[PDB]
RNA sequence: UUUAAAUCCUUUAACGAGGAUCCAUUGGAGGGCAAGUCUGGUGCCAGCAGCCGCGGUAGCUCCAAUAGCGUAUAUU
């Protein structure tokens, strides 16, 4: 909330639903056996699905 | 007639997007004239700093 | 494509127009419609409920 | 050398500066003259100030450093006004110049480097 | 192909990014953004793949040198920044500044970005002897000093256009 | 237009102590003049009926920009001792001297000899300013001149701002005192982003036994600047 | 100010096996359209002090932009050698030879 | 047709073909006999200072602040770039069909062969140094000249002397011969066809601007005779 | 409202990404045998701290 | 000019724009109406809908993609 410069990396579902209410912060989570990003425009080499 | 050309449609959307942003946040301006006042009131009751904890 | 059908039908925007009082009864006043009588009707209902 | 001309550039850094001045004039980003350099300092629209240490009275330009220390604006001296004259595209000697803020200018990368070099001179 | 549709079709952040880009650089639609993003993704994936190798590997040395030479000559990088990390540091705005439209806007031959596009599309801008009318033309470092009005253009001292001639015939 | 000379206008106190609001067709921020009839940098002053106030320019001052932006606390109050780092010519120092009044003291530190000659001329007219022409990176060199202070205001604009403030805070700042630091994002690190810089400086401050409390931007007047307000060695509650 | 059409010769050589001189012709015409081959023949004949009947030119390509044109040219010793060595269609272009229909 | 100040003119030797350049970074070819325009050449990145030509269908240009000297092979449609001494190149003159001399504002004089990308010879501070202590800087060279098909080269500046030079074997060395006392800015130097005398253009100011004004100088054209005994 | 955000787009988030790691994200990364720094670099093609 | 001849590509003379009507589409979601028709009730209401009314026949708004854009079945 203070600084808006971090990317949150977590796998807990409950923490992710709180961070989604804060605007402008990406969330990183594990999908299959690869890392994935949620709310980032410059995702580039992210799993394509 | 605006929908006829997509480029000028995107041009017009950006012009509004700057105007709608002006409500949220203030645009930077230089001291192009000598400071002569705020041109509006000075509200002393609003505390807009961000608390760190 | 239900909305596509609706958009084509509403291409023409001419709406039905209102008729006026006949000339030979002009001195009586304006011909009241449902929108005007409803103002007079709700006014009566409020007072009778209050009494 | 007069000690009041403390930020005196060497041979190599002088070549970079006079090249950047010549580039800036093409992009309409340069203000020439002692008075015009002063006005940009008041408006806060200067990246840096280039002054000529060979003016016979050095005192006529010493008011510019006083304004620079308040705006935190880097400034340097060069050994020739006539060399400063050609790079500005003017047919007369020039003792002071100022490069202006321009939003979106492509000179930002070159300007950003030269500011850092000036601060290194002050150690 | 030269572009790929976005994986997530509904993100506020992505839409705002694309809106800001199109507004600043006067692009026509989303494809002009997605093509550049595709090219940058390819370059950055290649840079990372080279970065996974050992330092002394000859293949890494050769391919990294070639990539750095290309990126410097097209103008995105700097001569003193010939490392793979600075390749990883690149953004899409770096590629967008290198279009002929943006350059002809910045050198002052035009006074607006859409005016720059109109000038380019009407064969008013020349690069060296050659006349170029493709807005997405990528200017090399060497050719940047050779953008000007074409000799046959009305602005380059050529014959006046149709409207001037017709008004002169009128009066 | 603006506040033309010869216009009727009202002066009322601000929420902060010692600061005033100049209510008129346009509003300006003013402070009470310690030396009536004199302008240090040509600002417009107002005569009130034996009493005089001087306008505060937020473009040429970093403290005034924070006040207009709505900062919660400044901790500069009448009768307080203030240590100022980076006094420069004294545009902001004069307004700080007005707030503290005759009882308080301002310690002005400025290494440069050119701008130092302006402080001495300014300190001649104002009895509560103590000029200290010395480098702020070495607080031990002027420990003779300075007693314990209550507030440290930092405008040094250096890549090592936190270290400079940390040394001076330990040596001179009293327990329970407060500090105000202006951060220029382009100065510490031009390569890193402006927002990541503000997070790094706050981190270093917490490593120096300083507790930051608030921060805000100065966007309408400055670009990529922030002001951080905190307390040093807080008392237990 | 008057514009003129200029002719330049490159790779000029004398082929004695077929009694001719062959060259590449560069034509400069900054503003006008492509110069017709007859005028090029007249200018080249004046340049080389020969009558136009022994000059045969072909293969004129205009570079993109309208600046310069590149073609090939040959000058023969005499008209009989020109009639004897030239391919038939180039002679027909001058009217010296006429093609004849053959029934099948 | 030119869009800026014309700074170079030279005829092709033995013909009426005229080569011109300007501050607009372009080089143009004209036919004076036919009063016609031929073509335009490009490639410079700044205002051109001077242009020299000879018998061949070619011209040489001084790039000024661009720091290059260029050789234009027009009919071959080829362009050569030479990177030599630091600073602006303000004057150029050809010695023979394969050699030229150029002058700079940093006092350097460079000897070029049209087949090598670096100068054959480079004489720094050709007219010495001037300036107050701590601010010493070389004299600016205003013009150079050469006598055709020999090793004689002349340089002129505001050092109150015109200096004569001789080219060494292979044009690998330049040696000072004698100094001709002449006060002022030597804006133009031209050798004679016979080579018996030299004509110099002297002015109170530099030919391009008013950076300096020399009061003792006179605005005149000076004929300097050259007298030879073996 | 922070100046870094252009509506929902975070501009000052830069190619050096600062990532806050949750305690559970470490455990599942080891279980899937994903290197913590190396996998993040593959996802974003940029330096990650 | 090209070519066996011709087309095409490249040059190039003359016409060719104010609602510049020389008029971009596909899909989604809303607003506006009469002495008009039908159906059901909780007197004056609600649903559905409305180019059709007494007489008369001489070109609303917003969103997403853009020379491209949907629907149906199976499926991952
Ligand atoms: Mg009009």
């Amino acid at each position: 909330t203070q600084h808006k410069c971090y990317i949150v990396a977590t796998v807990d579902r409950d923490l992710k639903r709180r961070i989604r209410k804060i605007p402008g912060v990406p969330i990183m989570y594990i999908s299959n056996h690869r890392y994935n990003i949620e709310r980032m425009p410059d995702d580039y080499g992210a799993p394509r699905f | 007639k605006i929908d006829r050309n997509p480029r000028v449609k995107h041009r017009e959307k950006f012009r509004r997007a700057k105007i709608r942003r002006r409500g949220q946040v203030r645009e930077v301006r230089k001291e192009e004239q000598r400071y002569s006042g705020e041109l509006s009131g000075i509200r002393a009751g609003v505390k807009k700093s961000i608390k760190l904890k | 494509m239900a909305a596509a059908f609706r958009k084509a039908a509403k291409s023409r925007q001419r709406e039905h127009r209102e008729r006026s009082q006949p000339g030979f009864r002009k001195h009586l006043g304006l011909l009241e419609k449902k929108k005007d009588y409803k103002l007079r009707a709700d006014d009566y209902r409020k007072k009778q409920e209050y009494l | 050398v007069n000690p009041k001309a403390y930020p005196l550039a060497d041979a190599h850094l002088t070549k970079k500066l006079l090249d950047l001045v010549q580039q800036s004039c093409n992009y309409k980003q340069l203000r020439k003259g002692a008075n015009e350099a002063t006005k940009t300092l008041n408006r806060g629209i200067s990246e840096f100030i280039v002054m000529a240490a060979d003016a016979e009275p050095l005192e006529i330009i010493l008011h510019l450093p006083l304004l620079c220390e308040d705006k935190n604006v880097p400034y340097v001296f060069v050994r020739s006004k006539q060399a400063l004259g050609r790079a500005c595209g003017v047919s007369r000697p020039v003792i002071a110049c100022s490069v202006t803020i321009k939003e979106g200018s492509q000179l930002k990368q070159q300007i950003q480097s030269i500011q850092q070099s000036i601060e290194r001179l002050l150690v | 192909k030269t572009y790929v549709t976005p994986r997530r079709p509904f993100e506020k952040s992505r839409l705002d990014q694309e809106l800001k880009l199109i507004g600043e650089y006067g692009l026509r639609n989303k494809r002009e953004v997605w093509r550049v993003k595709f090219t940058l993704a390819k370059i950055r994936k290649a840079a990372r793949e080279l970065l996974t190798l050992d330092e002394k590997d000859p293949r890494r040395l050769f391919e990294g040198n070639a990539l750095l030479r290309r990126l410097v000559r097209i103008g995105v990088l700097d001569e003193g920044k010939m490392k793979l990390d600075y390749i990883l540091g690149l953004k899409i705005e770096d590629f967008l500044e290198r279009r002929l439209q943006t350059q002809v806007f910045k050198l002052g031959l035009a006074k607006s970005i859409h005016h720059a596009r109109v000038l380019i599309r009407q064969r008013h801008i020349r690069v060296r002897k050659q006349v170029v009318n493709i807005p997405s033309f990528i200017v090399r470092l060497d050719s940047q000093k050779h953008i000007d009005f074409s000799l046959r253009s009305p602005y380059g001292g050529g014959r006046p256009g149709r409207v001037k001639r017709k008004n002169a015939k009128k009066g | 237009r603006g506040n033309q000379s010869g216009k009727n206008v009202m002066v009322e106190p601000h929420r902060h102590e010692g600061v005033f609001i100049c209510r008129g067709k346009e509003d300006a921020l003013v402070t009470k003049n310690l030396v009536p009839g004199e302008s240090v940098y040509g600002e417009k002053r107002v005569s009130i009926s034996k009493i005089e106030y001087r306008a505060w320019n937020p473009f040429r001052s970093k403290l005034a920009a924070a006040i207009l932006g709505g900062v919660d606390q400044i901790h500069i109050k009448p009768g307080a001792k203030v240590l100022y780092l980076g006094a420069a010519s004294g545009t902001t120092v004069s307004h700080v001297s007005d707030i503290v009044g005759p009882d308080g003291l301002v310690y002005a530190v400025e290494f440069s000899h050119r701008s130092g000659r302006d402080l001495i001329n300014l300190a001649k007219k104002r009895t509560n300013i103590i000029p200290v022409i010395e480098d702020a990176r070495h607080p031990h060199k002027y420990r003779m001149l300075i007693a314990m202070v209550d507030v440290i205001f930092a405008d040094v604009a250096q890549p090592d701002q936190t270290r400079i403030v940390a040394l001076n805070a330990h040596t001179f700042l009293r327990n329970g005192g407060h500090f105000v630091i202006s951060i220029k994002a382009n100065c510490i690190d031009s390569t890193a982003s402006a927002e990541a810089v503000f997070a790094s400086e706050v981190k270093k401050m917490q490593q120096e036994n300083m507790k930051p409390q608030e921060q805000l931007t100065l966007e309408p007047y400055e670009r990529d600047h922030a002001v951080v307000v905190g307390v040093y060695r807080p008392p237990p509650k | 100010m008057n514009d003129t059409v200029t002719i330049r010769t490159r790779k000029f050589m004398t082929n004695r096996l077929l009694q001719r001189k062959q060259m590449v012709i560069d034509v400069l015409h900054p503003g006008k359209a492509t110069v017709p081959k007859t005028e090029i023949r007249e200018k080249l004949a004046k340049m080389y002090k020969t009558t136009p009947d022994v000059i045969f030119v072909f293969g004129f390509r205009t570079h993109f932009g309208g600046g310069k044109t590149t073609g090939f040219g040959m000058i023969y010793d005499s008209l009989d050698y020109a009639k004897k060595n030239e391919p038939k269609h180039r002679l027909a272009r001058h009217g010296l030879y006429e093609k004849k229909k053959t029934s099948r | 047709g030119h869009r800026d100040a014309v700074s170079g003119l030279a005829f092709r030797r033995g013909t009426h073909q005229l080569y011109s350049t300007s501050h607009d970074r372009s080089v143009k070819v004209w036919n004076v006999a036919e009063n016609s325009y031929v073509e335009t050449l490009f490639g410079h990145q700044d205002a051109v200072a001077a242009l020299d030509a000879l018998s061949r269908e070619c011209c040489v240009t001084a790039g000024g602040r661009d720091g290059t000297v260029r050789v234009w092979k027009i009919p071959e449609e080829s362009q050569l770039v030479f990177y030599g001494h630091q600073g602006s190149i303000d004057c150029i003159h050809l010695i023979n069909e394969e050699h030229m001399v150029s002058g700079a504002d940093d006092g350097s004089v460079a000897l070029w062969g049209l087949s090598k990308k670096r100068p054959l010879a480079l004489q720094r501070e050709a007219h010495g140094l001037r300036g107050e202590p701590g601010l010493e800087q070389p004299f600016w060279i205003s013009s150079v000249a050469a006598l055709l098909n020999t090793d004689l080269v002349a340089t002129g500046s505001h050092s109150s002397c015109v200096r004569l030079w001789q080219c060494g074997e292979g044009f690998r060395q330049l040696d000072l011969l004698c100094d001709i006392p002449l006060v002022g800015f030597i804006n133009s130097l031209k050798f004679s066809s016979s080579g018996d005398f030299l004509v110099a253009g002297v002015g109170q100011e530099h030919r391009l601007g008013r950076w300096w004004r020399i009061k003792e100088a006179r605005n005149s054209v000076c004929i300097i005779p050259l007298r030879r005994v073996p | 409202h922070p100046s870094c955000l252009f509506f929902q787009y975070n501009t000052q988030l830069g190619p050096p990404y600062h990532i806050l790691v949750d305690t559970n994200f470490i455990n599942f990364s080891i279980k899937a045998k994903l290197d913590l720094v190396q996998s993040m670099m593959d996802c974003l093609y940029a330096k990650c701290i």
